[PDB]
């Protein structure tokens, strides 16, 4: 076996960026101050607020 | 969003990860090691003839 090895460095990166973006998408969240703000989130809660 | 999404591109192929890659090229210069290893065989070879 041997791409396994070099993907590790793929995938990491791949790893911690969405942590990263994770933690962006908390920081949305401070931008909106909401639980949501579209309805891929919680369409249901999305309905059940309009 | 149209911005983000479109900005996601790449186009050409870019840095995010390309970046990353740079610092392990350093290995090839361990293949390259053994290529010399491979001249120094001559020392091997030729020696036959001496």
């Amino acid at each position: 076996m041997r791409i396994t090895n070099k993907l590790n460095f793929t995938n990491s990166v791949n790893n911690s960026m969405g942590g990263q973006s994770a933690l962006y998408q908390i920081s949305q969240q401070l931008a909106s101050g909401l639980k949501i703000q579209n309805s891929y989130e919680d369409a249901s809660t999305y309905i059940d607020n309009t | 969003s149209v911005y983000s999404e479109y900005q996601s591109k790449s186009g050409v192929n870019t840095n995010e990860e390309l970046a990353a890659l740079i610092q392990y090229q350093s290995s090839y210069g361990a293949a390259a090691k053994i290529v010399s290893t491979v001249d120094q065989m001559l020392d091997t070879l030729l020696g036959l003839k001496s």
